[PDB]
RNA sequence: AUAUACCGCCAUCUUCAGCAAACCCUGAUGAAGGCUACAAAGUAAGCGCAAGUACCCACGUAAAGACGUUAGGUCAAGGUGUAGCCC
């Protein structure tokens, strides 16, 4: 039986606390929990 | 030809287990007090009635004087008396065959 | 109009009419009832009448390592799809139609005698798989209320038992019949009596008691006698583990008085060991099938008396005219000693 | 009631 | 008794979302608006057209993503851009979600003659605010 | 391949468990599970060196079930 | 292998001795008499189930037979010590407010529990709801006063029997001892009587807990070597 | 056609404060009942009230106002079950 698809971990867990945030949200976009 | 084999098979054990073949049978009748005689026969001109008795409902049960394991189910183990037909629900036709086979 | 259409939930809530003055007081009855059906159940996203095959939605996206293109099923190929979905709809309905029937109780429309299964497992990983539950009475009680008039509640009486002497009963009350079942059967398992059985098949002695206006007279019987008792007593006896007993109920035939009266009488029966300890004498059983052989059934654990029990030439015990009238052949009843199914 | 009442795991990244 | 947009008390078994749990008097107090545009501001025009378009987009998305939407749509308009933000479930395969996004974005862009974007946020199950 | 300080060895045993789960829950599960000999020997050794002996002893059955030769190093440890 | 020896040397050994904790040295008929334990209520307040334990009436005042009290008290203290030895939860219950403070301190000092306040409905019969599904109930409830403030039986007497919890209780001449497992006929009103009871139970409980530690420690030292 | 099949939106008490799942105990395990603070069997999630928010304040006015009552009003807002019409 095919395994059900597993949602990946939010990429916020890969973000460094000294990153360039403007590159994450360069333009107006809706709030994304997995990205904020 | 060898009726005693059915009672030793796996099909019998799955359907009846260790209880008597008549354990789960219930007569359909009006009132709380049943009629004092069971139906004359469950097989009438090769056709079976809607609620056949414990013997007539299983065609592999053969009332035969050698199949003593089946006959014991219709005799009281503590008193040795043959149950009357309303006790087990066997039709009058099969009860006479059981009583003659038991004797 | 497209803008006047509603969702499936809105349409079913209206069509079913489950909320309303009809359904508030059961003012409307339902021999014919609209039944909710899920119309998105067997529907596949991408499937339409025209039979188009959309790559990535209803057919695979890639075929033979190449991306599929838009295609449409042939008129014949689409009729089969439509026919296959109609058959699948009757097969689904046929599967729902095939529902396992449950056995009836004391009568076809009666709740009494129906099994409810074992009580639910308690919070602390407690389980009662060994216990069986039987219904004894399901009543509709109607309460007049200050503002809402006549309201309908359910009172249920159930008995539980493990078939090895431990059995109890409890009343359940709720607006819904299935909540009353849960309360009664779960509460009863916390109010279990232990019932002593002679040779694990019958009572130790004849029991005659009255509870309020309900009289119950029980007789110890030998093996093979079966349960020749009021149908409710038969049900309770199977839960306790009594196989052979006669009982006669007189006076008021109140299921509750009968139930709690029966447990009161079965819990106050003196065993043979208690009699031997109380009187410091041997209890000797004489069986006619064993002739004059004396069978000691119980002996006192403490010292054994040396003085014989006084032999009163005539006992001053009160007798039941019904028992005496039968032993003298003066009891005539067309209903006594009738042939019945094994109980 | 006597007619019958029949109302009737592992996860993977990049599943197949 | 007021009925409008009020999920009524039951036996404690009915899960309601944050939006469903708040009656109309809580709008602008505890809950925001599901569509944001300039048509209802003082001195602004075309409120009637924005309203009909929003009613359609909600029906279009309900039937285009059947059983997949886990909450009401959030419709955002900036300039001529139309952004549709939807909370969806994780039952449909991702390929079908990409098909329906590509299909819906293109179809709605040609219907209303504006650049339309659809932003999907997936949840494992409907988010429950309380059990009424 | 080699033994390591206790802190690292514990980390390698938490991964070996997750890898073991991957072997156990393959999508080829419809086909008989292919447990290479090296994988079974390595997964067992990592449990021992981490102190999860209970898990290592249980795995020994899988050498007989799949008929995979045990490694000399595993037997000595 | 090692559990059977543990339970046999520690849990089963005390049960083979008639007075394993020597609680008979804690009191005497004279010590009870000086504490006024024999003083009962007036005859008009007598409970009929307390007549077996009454010596007589001195000018319409019932006198409790201290010869029986001593035997009942021996059993009550012995049971209490054995339950403390087995690490059972002992709960003291009393509604007499003259002694609420005294009883709460006696419980805290012996390492046990006290409930001297308004007993809420279902504390015992509905404990899982009130405290939680994993709440452990008392293994022994000791009543220093069996009556509530309206002169009726304390609700916990019935509720203790419902939950199959054994009860130790001081039963004066106006009390009902039927459902009290280990009743002790004695004066529950005089401060000297109540103070004596607290010393005896406190001492019995404290000795039994120290005995449990002594036995365990010896069983471990001997086990290693 | 049927508001006496309904959704939807409301009137009314309400210028109210109660409703109640799940348990527990009492009455012999009857229909029923469950409060005393120097307290005597009640514990209660939840809903409402309350709180909060709006308007010029913490005031006031709005808003809110459960369950249930009147088969209350609306099939003619729209939708819709059942029945009826289709030259
Ligand atoms: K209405
Ligand atoms: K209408
Ligand atoms: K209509
Ligand atoms: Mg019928
Ligand atoms: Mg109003
Ligand atoms: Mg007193
Ligand atoms: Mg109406
Ligand atoms: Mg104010
Ligand atoms: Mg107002
Ligand atoms: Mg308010
Ligand atoms: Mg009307
Ligand atoms: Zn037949």
């Amino acid at each position: 039986r095919p395994p059900r698809r597993k949602a990946l971990p939010p990429r916020t867990e890969k973000m460094a606390v000294d990153q360039d945030w403007p590159s994450v949200y360069p333009v107006a976009a809706p709030f994304k929990p997995s990205a904020v | 030809d060898e009726p005693w084999k059915y009672l030793e098979s796996e099909e019998y054990q799955e359907r009846y287990g260790s209880r008597p073949v008549w354990a789960d049978y219930r007569r359909n009748h009006k009132g709380g007090v049943p009629p004092q005689r069971t139906r004359k026969t469950c097989i009438r001109r090769n056709k079976v009635v809607g609620n056949p008795c414990p013997i007539c409902r299983d065609h592999k049960l053969h009332v035969d004087f050698r199949n003593v394991k089946l006959l014991e189910q219709f005799v009281c183990a503590h008193t040795g008396i043959i149950f009357y037909a309303p006790y087990t629900g066997v039709c009058v036709k099969q009860h006479k065959r059981l009583t003659q086979a038991i004797q | 109009s497209f803008f006047t259409k509603l969702t499936a939930d809105e349409l079913w809530k209206g069509a079913l009419a489950e909320t309303g003055a009809g359904a508030k007081k059961g003012r409307g009855k339902r021999t014919k009832k609209k039944k909710r059906k899920d119309l998105n159940r067997g529907q596949i996203i991408g499937e339409g009448r025209y039979g188009f095959l959309w790559p990535g939605l209803n057919v695979p996206l890639m075929k033979n390592g190449a991306v599929q293109t838009i295609a449409q099923r042939s008129k014949e190929e689409q009729e089969k799809v439509e026919a296959d979905m109609i058959q699948q709809r009757e097969e689904w309905d046929r599967k729902k139609k095939m529902k396992v029937k449950r056995e009836r109780g004391w009568s076809g429309n009666s709740w009494g005698g129906i099994s409810l299964g074992p009580p639910d497992p308690g919070p602390c990983g407690e389980t009662y798989e060994d216990f069986d539950t039987r219904i004894l009475e399901v009543r509709n009680v109607f309460t007049m209320t200050a503002k809402e008039g006549r309201k309908k509640s359910i009172r249920v009486l159930v008995a539980v038992g493990n078939g090895k002497g431990a059995a109890g009963f409890s009343i359940g009350k709720a607006t819904d019949r299935m909540d009353a079942f849960r309360k009664a059967k779960n509460r009863a398992v916390h109010h279990l009596h232990y019932i002593e059985r002679y040779e694990d098949h019958t009572i130790f002695h004849d029991i005659s008691l009255r509870f309020k206006r309900t009289h119950i007279k029980m007789k110890k019987q030998p093996k093979g006698y079966g349960l020749r008792c009021h149908r409710a007593i038969i049900t309770i006896c199977r839960l306790i583990g009594i196989k052979d007993m006669y009982a006669k109920v007189s006076g008021s035939i109140n299921m509750l008085s009968l139930t709690q009266g029966l447990f009161r009488g079965l819990s106050r029966q003196e065993t043979h060991q208690q009699l031997a300890d109380k009187k410091g004498l041997h209890v000797v059983e004489i069986r006619e099938e064993c002739g004059p052989l004396p069978i000691v059934v119980a002996s006192p654990r403490g010292p054994l008396r040396k003085d014989p029990e006084p032999e009163d030439e005539v006992p001053d015990v009160k007798l039941d005219w019904e028992d005496v009238k039968t032993a003298q052949g003066m009891k005539r009843s067309v209903w006594s000693n009738l042939k019945r199914a094994a109980t | 009631y006597l007619s019958g009442e029949e109302v009737e795991e592992y996860e993977c990244y990049a599943p197949d | 008794k007021n009925r409008a947009a009020r999920v009524r008390v039951s036996k404690g078994d009915k899960p309601v979302t944050y939006e469903e749990a708040h009656a109309p008097h809580y709008i602008a107090h505890r809950k925001g608006w599901l569509s944001l545009h300039t048509g209802n501001l003082d001195g602004e025009d075309h409120a009637a057209e924005r309203t009909v378009e929003d009613v359609f987009l909600r029906k279009f998305m309900w039937g285009t993503f059947p059983g997949c939407l886990a909450d009401q749509l959030v419709l955002k308009r900036r300039g001529n851009q139309l952004e549709i933000c939807a909370v969806v479930l994780r039952q449909l395969s991702p390929h079908k979600y990409y098909f329906l996004v590509g299909y819906s974005e293109t179809l709605l862009s040609y219907f209303y003659k504006c650049p339309v974007r659809l932003h999907l946020q997936t949840v494992p199950s409907k988010v429950v605010y309380k059990y009424l | 391949r080699d033994k390591h300080p206790p802190e690292l060895q514990v980390a390698f045993a938490d991964c070996a468990a997750d890898i073991k789960s991957a072997y156990e829950s393959q999508p080829i599960r419809q086909t008989a599970q292919d447990w290479p000999a090296t994988s079974l020997n390595c997964i067992a050794i990592l449990f021992l060196r981490a102190g999860r002996t209970q898990e290592a002893w249980k795995m020994l059955g899988l050498f007989r079930k799949h008929n995979k030769i045990p490694r000399s190093e595993l037997l000595n440890e | 292998e090692d559990s059977t020896d543990f339970n046999d040397k520690i849990l089963n050994e005390p049960l083979k001795h008639s007075d394993f904790f020597n609680v008979k040295e804690l009191f005497s008929v004279r010590s009870l008499f000086d504490a006024r334990v024999h003083l009962g209520h007036k005859a008009g307040c007598r409970h009929r189930f307390m007549e077996p334990y009454i010596f007589g009436s001195r000018l319409d005042h019932d006198i409790i037979d201290l010869e029986q009290t001593a035997t009942h008290l021996q059993l009550a203290l012995n049971f209490t010590a054995h339950m403390a030895y087995r690490k059972g939860i002992i709960l003291f219950i009393s509604r007499n407010r003259q002694f609420s403070y005294l009883i709460e301190n006696m419980a805290r000092d012996c390492g046990e529990y006290a409930h001297t306040r308004y007993f809420r409905g279902g504390m015992l019969t509905n404990a899982r709801l009130l405290f939680g599904p994993t709440v452990r109930l008392p293994d022994l409830i000791i009543f220093l006063h069996t009556l509530n403030n309206i002169f009726e039986p304390h609700v916990a007497v019935r509720d203790a029997a419902k939950m199959n919890i054994p009860t130790v209780g001081i039963v004066d001449t106006n009390c009902n001892p039927c459902l009290i497992t280990y009743p002790v006929p004695g004066n529950d009103d005089s401060p000297l009587a109540v103070h004596l009871y607290c010393r005896l139970f406190q001492t019995a409980i404290t000795r039994a807990k120290e005995k449990r530690q002594q036995v365990e420690a010896l069983y471990r030292l001997q086990g290693q070597k």
